[PDB]
Protein backbone atom coordinates (compact mmCIF):
# COMPACT_ATOMS: atom_id res chain seq x y z
CA UNK A 1 0.00 0.00 0.00
CA UNK A 2 1.30 3.49 -0.91
CA UNK A 3 -1.23 5.97 0.64
CA UNK A 4 -2.16 7.80 3.57
CA UNK A 5 -4.66 7.84 5.93
CA UNK A 6 -6.11 11.11 7.58
CA UNK A 7 -6.89 11.09 11.13
CA UNK A 8 -9.41 14.06 11.70
CA UNK A 9 -11.28 13.05 8.68
CA UNK A 10 -11.24 9.13 6.95
CA UNK A 11 -9.78 10.44 3.50
CA UNK A 12 -7.21 7.99 2.24
CA UNK A 13 -4.75 11.50 1.17
CA UNK A 14 -2.25 10.47 -1.70
CA UNK A 15 1.58 10.91 -0.58
CA UNK A 16 1.51 13.31 -3.51
CA UNK A 17 -0.70 15.83 -1.06
CA UNK A 18 0.99 17.04 2.04
CA UNK A 19 -2.39 18.16 3.58
CA UNK A 20 -5.23 16.67 3.28
CA UNK A 21 -8.05 17.61 0.22
CA UNK A 22 -11.46 16.48 2.35
CA UNK A 23 -10.71 18.22 5.83
CA UNK A 24 -7.14 20.64 5.68
CA UNK A 25 -5.16 18.07 7.78
CA UNK A 26 -1.98 17.87 7.35
CA UNK A 27 0.12 14.97 6.73
CA UNK B 1 -18.96 53.11 -9.71
CA UNK B 2 -18.24 50.58 -6.85
CA UNK B 3 -17.30 47.09 -5.93
CA UNK B 4 -18.91 44.80 -3.33
CA UNK B 5 -16.70 41.72 -1.85
CA UNK B 6 -18.37 38.34 -0.47
CA UNK B 7 -15.22 36.36 1.59
CA UNK B 8 -15.63 33.12 2.54
CA UNK B 9 -12.86 31.12 4.55
CA UNK B 10 -13.17 27.12 4.19
CA UNK B 11 -12.97 26.48 8.03
CA UNK B 12 -15.03 27.51 10.65
CA UNK B 13 -13.45 25.90 13.13
CA UNK B 14 -9.37 24.77 14.00
CA UNK B 15 -8.70 21.86 15.43
CA UNK B 16 -5.38 19.50 16.81
CA UNK B 17 -3.26 19.67 13.33
CA UNK B 18 -1.70 22.25 10.93
CA UNK B 19 -4.79 22.90 8.51
CA UNK B 20 -4.50 23.85 4.96
CA UNK B 21 -7.68 26.57 4.81
CA UNK B 22 -8.37 27.75 1.96
CA UNK B 23 -10.46 31.34 0.94
CA UNK B 24 -12.09 33.19 -1.78
CA UNK B 25 -12.96 36.50 -2.52
CA UNK B 26 -15.71 37.52 -4.54
CA UNK B 27 -15.89 40.98 -5.87
CA UNK B 28 -18.95 41.89 -7.63
CA UNK B 29 -18.91 45.35 -9.91
CA UNK B 30 -22.05 47.53 -9.72
CA UNK B 31 -23.47 50.38 -11.72
CA UNK B 32 -20.47 50.18 -14.12
CA UNK B 33 -19.15 53.70 -15.79
CA UNK B 34 -17.06 54.45 -18.70
CA UNK B 35 -13.59 53.47 -18.00
CA UNK B 36 -11.10 56.06 -18.58
CA UNK B 37 -7.87 57.26 -17.45
CA UNK B 38 -5.81 53.90 -18.48
CA UNK B 39 -2.67 53.54 -20.77
CA UNK B 40 -3.07 50.90 -23.44
CA UNK B 41 0.36 49.53 -24.80
CA UNK B 42 0.20 47.32 -28.24
CA UNK B 43 2.91 45.44 -28.86
CA UNK B 44 2.52 44.02 -32.43
CA UNK B 45 4.48 41.57 -33.97
CA UNK B 46 5.40 41.69 -37.57
CA UNK B 47 8.02 38.99 -37.88
CA UNK B 48 8.33 37.98 -41.36
CA UNK B 49 6.24 34.64 -40.33
CA UNK B 50 3.57 37.49 -39.62
CA UNK B 51 3.42 38.46 -43.47
CA UNK B 52 -0.01 37.51 -45.19
CA UNK B 53 -3.20 37.19 -43.13
CA UNK B 54 -1.96 37.06 -39.51
CA UNK B 55 -0.71 40.88 -39.93
CA UNK B 56 -3.37 42.07 -42.15
CA UNK B 57 -6.05 40.90 -40.07
CA UNK B 58 -3.55 42.49 -36.85
CA UNK B 59 -3.60 45.63 -38.29
CA UNK B 60 -7.50 46.03 -38.86
CA UNK B 61 -8.14 44.53 -35.41
CA UNK B 62 -5.71 47.17 -33.97
CA UNK B 63 -7.75 49.81 -35.79
CA UNK B 64 -10.87 48.52 -34.42
CA UNK B 65 -9.55 47.93 -30.83
CA UNK B 66 -8.78 52.20 -30.84
CA UNK B 67 -11.96 52.73 -31.87
CA UNK B 68 -13.51 50.81 -29.10
CA UNK B 69 -10.81 51.92 -26.40
CA UNK B 70 -13.27 54.76 -24.53
CA UNK B 71 -11.29 59.00 -25.07
CA UNK B 72 -10.42 60.16 -21.65
CA UNK B 73 -7.33 57.07 -22.36
CA UNK B 74 -3.78 57.28 -23.21
CA UNK B 75 -2.36 54.62 -25.92
CA UNK B 76 0.86 54.11 -27.00
CA UNK B 77 2.00 51.80 -30.04
CA UNK B 78 4.88 49.64 -30.32
CA UNK B 79 5.79 47.44 -33.36
CA UNK B 80 8.89 44.27 -32.41
CA UNK B 81 10.23 41.99 -34.93
CA UNK B 82 13.54 43.08 -36.01
CA UNK B 83 13.99 45.78 -34.02
CA UNK B 84 11.35 48.00 -31.90
CA UNK B 85 9.89 50.65 -33.33
CA UNK B 86 7.35 52.92 -31.32
CA UNK B 87 4.48 54.39 -33.80
CA UNK B 88 3.31 56.34 -30.50
CA UNK B 89 3.70 56.95 -27.06
CA UNK B 90 1.23 58.13 -24.32
CA UNK B 91 -0.93 59.86 -27.20
CA UNK B 92 -4.42 59.47 -28.89
CA UNK B 93 -5.68 57.08 -31.88
CA UNK B 94 -5.96 59.46 -34.71
CA UNK B 95 -2.18 59.64 -34.85
CA UNK B 96 -1.59 56.11 -35.16
CA UNK B 97 -4.47 55.30 -38.00
CA UNK B 98 -2.05 56.32 -40.66
CA UNK B 99 1.10 54.38 -39.39
CA UNK B 100 -0.96 51.20 -38.38
CA UNK B 101 -1.45 51.50 -42.97
CA UNK B 102 1.89 51.36 -43.53
CA UNK B 103 3.26 48.32 -41.20
CA UNK B 104 5.24 46.09 -43.31
CA UNK B 105 6.12 42.36 -42.34
CA UNK B 106 9.78 41.32 -42.17
CA UNK B 107 12.41 40.15 -39.46
CA UNK B 108 12.71 38.24 -36.29
CA UNK B 109 10.88 38.25 -33.28
CA UNK B 110 12.78 40.48 -30.38
CA UNK B 111 9.56 39.88 -28.00
CA UNK B 112 12.23 40.74 -24.97
CA UNK B 113 13.65 43.95 -25.89
CA UNK B 114 9.55 45.21 -26.97
CA UNK B 115 8.78 44.51 -23.17
CA UNK B 116 11.44 46.01 -21.90
CA UNK B 117 10.18 49.20 -23.70
CA UNK B 118 6.92 48.25 -23.09
CA UNK B 119 7.73 48.60 -19.65
CA UNK B 120 9.84 51.71 -19.83
CA UNK B 121 6.85 53.64 -21.24
CA UNK B 122 4.27 52.52 -18.63
CA UNK B 123 6.82 53.26 -16.05
CA UNK B 124 7.04 56.90 -17.22
CA UNK B 125 3.52 57.56 -15.73
CA UNK B 126 1.41 57.32 -12.75
CA UNK B 127 -1.88 55.58 -14.71
CA UNK B 128 -2.97 52.08 -14.69
CA UNK B 129 -3.58 50.06 -17.93
CA UNK B 130 -3.04 47.65 -20.56
CA UNK B 131 -0.18 45.69 -22.33
CA UNK B 132 -2.26 44.20 -25.70
CA UNK B 133 0.21 41.60 -27.30
CA UNK B 134 0.28 39.59 -30.38
CA UNK B 135 2.96 37.24 -31.52
CA UNK B 136 2.99 34.06 -33.83
CA UNK B 137 6.84 32.68 -32.95
CA UNK B 138 9.31 32.67 -30.59
CA UNK B 139 11.35 35.09 -29.32
CA UNK B 140 14.59 35.19 -30.98
CA UNK B 141 16.75 37.14 -28.47
CA UNK B 142 15.72 35.46 -25.56
CA UNK B 143 13.86 32.08 -25.81
CA UNK B 144 14.29 31.52 -22.30
CA UNK B 145 11.00 31.57 -20.06
CA UNK B 146 13.04 32.15 -16.66
CA UNK B 147 14.24 35.44 -18.53
CA UNK B 148 10.48 36.82 -18.43
CA UNK B 149 10.36 35.78 -15.18
CA UNK B 150 12.44 37.88 -13.74
CA UNK B 151 11.17 41.03 -15.29
CA UNK B 152 9.50 44.12 -12.87
CA UNK B 153 6.18 44.53 -14.68
CA UNK B 154 4.61 47.68 -14.04
CA UNK B 155 2.12 47.06 -11.23
CA UNK B 156 -1.78 47.75 -12.12
CA UNK B 157 -0.79 46.74 -15.75
CA UNK B 158 -2.56 43.36 -17.48
CA UNK B 159 -1.04 41.93 -20.18
CA UNK B 160 -3.36 40.71 -22.36
CA UNK B 161 -1.64 38.31 -24.36
CA UNK B 162 -2.63 36.55 -28.05
CA UNK B 163 -0.60 33.92 -29.42
CA UNK B 164 -1.11 33.52 -32.67
CA UNK B 165 -1.31 29.80 -34.71
CA UNK B 166 1.06 26.69 -33.20
CA UNK B 167 4.60 28.16 -33.20
CA UNK B 168 4.88 30.49 -29.97
CA UNK B 169 5.75 29.45 -26.81
CA UNK B 170 2.33 28.83 -24.97
CA UNK B 171 4.93 28.47 -21.43
CA UNK B 172 6.11 31.91 -22.02
CA UNK B 173 3.20 33.97 -22.56
CA UNK B 174 1.37 32.19 -19.63
CA UNK B 175 4.96 33.44 -17.36
CA UNK B 176 3.59 36.82 -18.52
CA UNK B 177 0.19 36.83 -17.88
CA UNK B 178 0.41 34.84 -14.36
CA UNK B 179 2.83 37.95 -13.61
CA UNK B 180 1.05 40.56 -14.67
CA UNK B 181 -2.90 38.77 -13.58
CA UNK B 182 -3.40 39.14 -17.45
CA UNK B 183 -4.66 36.87 -20.30
CA UNK B 184 -3.82 34.43 -22.63
CA UNK B 185 -5.94 33.77 -25.81
CA UNK B 186 -4.82 31.10 -28.19
CA UNK B 187 -6.00 32.01 -31.80
CA UNK B 188 -5.50 29.00 -34.21
CA UNK B 189 -7.02 31.34 -37.37
CA UNK B 190 -6.17 34.58 -37.98
CA UNK B 191 -9.92 35.06 -38.98
CA UNK B 192 -10.08 34.92 -34.75
CA UNK B 193 -8.01 37.86 -34.47
CA UNK B 194 -10.31 40.07 -35.84
CA UNK B 195 -13.08 39.35 -33.38
CA UNK B 196 -10.72 39.13 -30.83
CA UNK B 197 -8.29 42.05 -30.24
CA UNK B 198 -11.10 44.58 -30.06
CA UNK B 199 -12.47 42.85 -27.32
CA UNK B 200 -9.81 43.67 -24.98
CA UNK B 201 -10.54 46.96 -25.14
CA UNK B 202 -12.17 47.56 -21.71
CA UNK B 203 -15.65 49.76 -21.90
CA UNK B 204 -16.73 49.87 -18.24
CA UNK B 205 -15.81 49.32 -14.68
CA UNK B 206 -17.07 48.79 -11.69
CA UNK B 207 -13.59 50.20 -9.69
CA UNK B 208 -10.42 51.79 -10.79
CA UNK B 209 -7.16 51.22 -9.31
CA UNK B 210 -8.33 48.33 -6.61
CA UNK B 211 -5.46 47.63 -3.77
CA UNK B 212 -6.37 43.72 -2.06
CA UNK B 213 -4.12 43.72 1.24
CA UNK B 214 -3.81 40.28 3.31
CA UNK B 215 -3.00 41.07 7.18
CA UNK B 216 -2.58 37.57 8.22
CA UNK B 217 -1.21 36.07 11.31
CA UNK B 218 -0.08 32.93 9.67
CA UNK B 219 1.55 32.42 5.59
CA UNK B 220 -1.13 33.39 2.59
CA UNK B 221 -0.51 32.02 -0.81
CA UNK B 222 -2.40 33.27 -3.42
CA UNK B 223 -3.72 31.19 -6.27
CA UNK B 224 -4.42 33.16 -9.25
CA UNK B 225 -3.24 36.43 -8.47
CA UNK B 226 -0.02 38.15 -7.36
CA UNK B 227 0.59 38.96 -3.86
CA UNK B 228 -0.74 39.98 -1.80
CA UNK B 229 -0.98 42.82 -1.99
CA UNK B 230 -3.11 42.20 -5.09
CA UNK B 231 -3.02 45.56 -7.70
CA UNK B 232 -5.71 45.29 -10.37
CA UNK B 233 -6.12 48.73 -12.49
CA UNK B 234 -9.43 47.93 -12.84
CA UNK B 235 -12.74 45.81 -12.36
CA UNK B 236 -14.55 44.78 -15.46
CA UNK B 237 -16.16 42.03 -14.65
CA UNK B 238 -16.83 39.28 -11.12
CA UNK B 239 -13.13 39.19 -10.01
CA UNK B 240 -12.89 35.54 -7.78
CA UNK B 241 -9.46 35.19 -5.76
CA UNK B 242 -8.12 32.07 -4.61
CA UNK B 243 -6.37 31.75 -1.74
CA UNK B 244 -4.91 29.19 1.20
CA UNK B 245 -3.85 30.31 4.95
CA UNK B 246 -2.07 27.82 7.15
CA UNK B 247 -4.29 27.62 10.33
CA UNK B 248 -2.21 26.65 13.03
CA UNK B 249 -3.78 23.72 15.28
CA UNK B 250 -6.13 24.33 17.87
CA UNK B 251 -6.30 28.22 16.72
CA UNK B 252 -8.98 31.02 17.67
CA UNK B 253 -9.12 34.37 17.41
CA UNK B 254 -8.27 36.74 14.28
CA UNK B 255 -6.85 34.88 11.66
CA UNK B 256 -6.42 37.42 8.90
CA UNK B 257 -8.18 40.67 7.62
CA UNK B 258 -8.63 41.45 4.34
CA UNK B 259 -8.94 45.48 3.44
CA UNK B 260 -10.08 46.41 -0.12
CA UNK B 261 -9.77 49.46 -1.13
CA UNK B 262 -10.64 51.37 -4.48
CA UNK B 263 -11.61 54.44 -6.53
CA UNK B 264 -15.27 55.25 -7.55
CA UNK B 265 -14.84 55.49 -11.47
CA UNK B 266 -17.53 58.15 -11.53
CA UNK B 267 -17.51 59.69 -8.38
CA UNK B 268 -13.38 59.71 -7.92
CA UNK B 269 -13.81 58.75 -4.11
CA UNK B 270 -11.77 56.32 -2.12
CA UNK B 271 -13.65 53.40 -0.55
CA UNK B 272 -11.97 51.15 1.69
CA UNK B 273 -13.81 47.15 2.90
CA UNK B 274 -12.58 45.44 5.23
CA UNK B 275 -13.58 41.55 6.06
CA UNK B 276 -11.87 39.52 9.18
CA UNK B 277 -11.97 35.35 8.74
CA UNK B 278 -12.34 34.94 12.81
CA UNK B 279 -11.83 31.02 13.69
CA UNK B 280 -12.88 29.22 17.29
CA UNK B 281 -11.13 26.05 18.61
CA UNK B 282 -13.71 22.64 18.25
CA UNK B 283 -13.66 20.82 21.44
CA UNK B 284 -15.58 17.46 18.83
CA UNK B 285 -14.46 16.49 15.49
CA UNK B 286 -17.70 16.27 14.17
CA UNK B 287 -18.13 19.73 15.03
CA UNK B 288 -15.02 20.25 13.66
CA UNK B 289 -15.97 18.80 10.32
CA UNK B 290 -19.27 20.33 10.24
CA UNK B 291 -17.31 23.66 9.86
CA UNK B 292 -15.97 23.24 6.38
CA UNK B 293 -17.35 24.41 3.36
CA UNK B 294 -16.95 21.18 1.23
CA UNK B 295 -17.91 23.34 -1.81
CA UNK B 296 -15.17 26.09 -1.62
CA UNK B 297 -12.70 23.16 -1.11
CA UNK B 298 -13.63 21.12 -3.93
CA UNK B 299 -13.80 24.71 -5.76
CA UNK B 300 -10.34 25.73 -4.59
CA UNK B 301 -8.90 22.27 -5.53
CA UNK B 302 -10.74 22.48 -9.25
CA UNK B 303 -8.61 25.44 -10.43
CA UNK B 304 -5.90 24.59 -8.11
CA UNK B 305 -5.90 20.54 -10.76
CA UNK B 306 -6.64 23.19 -13.96
CA UNK B 307 -3.69 25.14 -13.10
CA UNK B 308 -1.88 21.81 -12.39
CA UNK B 309 -2.69 20.30 -15.71
CA UNK B 310 -1.44 23.83 -18.13
CA UNK B 311 1.93 23.20 -16.14
CA UNK B 312 1.77 19.20 -16.82
CA UNK B 313 0.70 19.11 -20.71
CA UNK B 314 3.14 22.36 -21.15
CA UNK B 315 5.85 19.77 -19.90
CA UNK B 316 4.35 16.51 -21.86
CA UNK B 317 3.75 14.74 -19.17
CA UNK B 318 0.62 13.45 -20.48
CA UNK B 319 -0.12 10.71 -18.23
CA UNK B 320 -0.33 12.88 -15.29
CA UNK B 321 -2.41 15.69 -16.90
CA UNK B 322 -5.40 12.59 -17.87
CA UNK B 323 -4.72 11.98 -14.04
CA UNK B 324 -5.57 15.61 -13.31
CA UNK B 325 -8.23 16.09 -15.67
CA UNK B 326 -9.88 12.70 -14.07
CA UNK B 327 -9.95 14.32 -11.02
CA UNK B 328 -11.07 17.61 -12.03
CA UNK B 329 -13.98 15.42 -13.63
CA UNK B 330 -14.64 13.68 -10.17
CA UNK B 331 -15.23 17.03 -8.50
CA UNK B 332 -17.55 18.86 -11.14
CA UNK B 333 -19.40 15.11 -11.14
CA UNK B 334 -19.51 15.81 -7.15
CA UNK B 335 -20.53 19.59 -6.69
CA UNK B 336 -23.64 18.48 -9.75
CA UNK B 337 -22.68 21.79 -11.70
CA UNK B 338 -23.75 21.54 -15.29
CA UNK B 339 -21.35 24.18 -16.14
CA UNK B 340 -17.93 22.37 -14.67
CA UNK B 341 -19.58 18.96 -15.85
CA UNK B 342 -19.00 19.62 -19.56
CA UNK B 343 -16.05 22.13 -19.00
CA UNK B 344 -14.33 19.09 -17.82
CA UNK B 345 -15.48 16.79 -20.34
CA UNK B 346 -14.71 18.83 -23.30
CA UNK B 347 -10.78 18.94 -21.66
CA UNK B 348 -10.99 15.01 -21.07
CA UNK B 349 -12.78 14.80 -24.43
CA UNK B 350 -9.23 16.56 -25.92
CA UNK B 351 -6.71 15.39 -23.67
CA UNK B 352 -7.40 11.66 -24.90
CA UNK B 353 -7.60 12.22 -28.23
CA UNK B 354 -4.07 13.43 -28.16
CA UNK B 355 -3.15 10.39 -26.15
CA UNK B 356 -4.63 8.56 -29.34
CA UNK B 357 -2.65 10.51 -31.81
CA UNK B 358 0.17 10.84 -29.54
CA UNK B 359 2.43 13.07 -31.39
CA UNK B 360 3.88 16.43 -30.35
CA UNK B 361 2.06 18.22 -33.02
CA UNK B 362 -1.30 17.21 -31.07
CA UNK B 363 0.51 17.48 -27.45
CA UNK B 364 1.52 20.97 -28.37
CA UNK B 365 -2.02 21.59 -29.66
CA UNK B 366 -3.87 21.25 -26.66
CA UNK B 367 -1.14 22.74 -24.69
CA UNK B 368 -1.55 25.63 -26.02
CA UNK B 369 -5.66 25.85 -26.13
CA UNK B 370 -5.86 24.73 -21.98
CA UNK B 371 -3.01 26.92 -21.27
CA UNK B 372 -5.63 29.64 -22.59
CA UNK B 373 -8.41 28.09 -21.21
CA UNK B 374 -6.97 28.30 -17.50
CA UNK B 375 -6.14 31.81 -17.76
CA UNK B 376 -9.53 32.91 -19.14
CA UNK B 377 -11.15 30.36 -15.98
CA UNK B 378 -9.32 31.79 -13.70
CA UNK B 379 -9.19 35.38 -14.35
CA UNK B 380 -12.49 36.49 -16.51
CA UNK B 381 -16.06 36.07 -16.57
NA1 LIG C 1 7.25 35.36 -34.28
ZN1 LIG D 1 -8.85 15.14 6.72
Amino acid sequence: PSTWKCNLCGYENDDDALFCIKCGAQK
Amino acid sequence: MTISVKAELSHKYSFTSPLKGVFRLIIVPEKVSTARGFHYIILLDTSGSMYGVKIETAKQGAMELLSRIPEGNKISFLTFSNNVNILSEYADAPSLVQQIKQIRSGGQTVLYRALERAIEIAKKHDLPGYIILLTDGQPTDVPETDAYEKLNYPEAYKVIAFGIGDDYNERLLKVITDKTAGILYHVEDAKEIAEMLPQSAVTEIGAKNVSIDIVSETQVKLLNYPGPPVKLGAVESVVRVYGEIIIPPNFTGRLATVKISYEDPLSSRINRLEVNFDITRANDVKRFLDGINNDLVNEYRYYELMSKLANQLNSNNLSEATRTVEQMQMIAQQTRRMELIETTRRISESIETTRRIGTVEQTRKISKEITSEVTKKLRSH
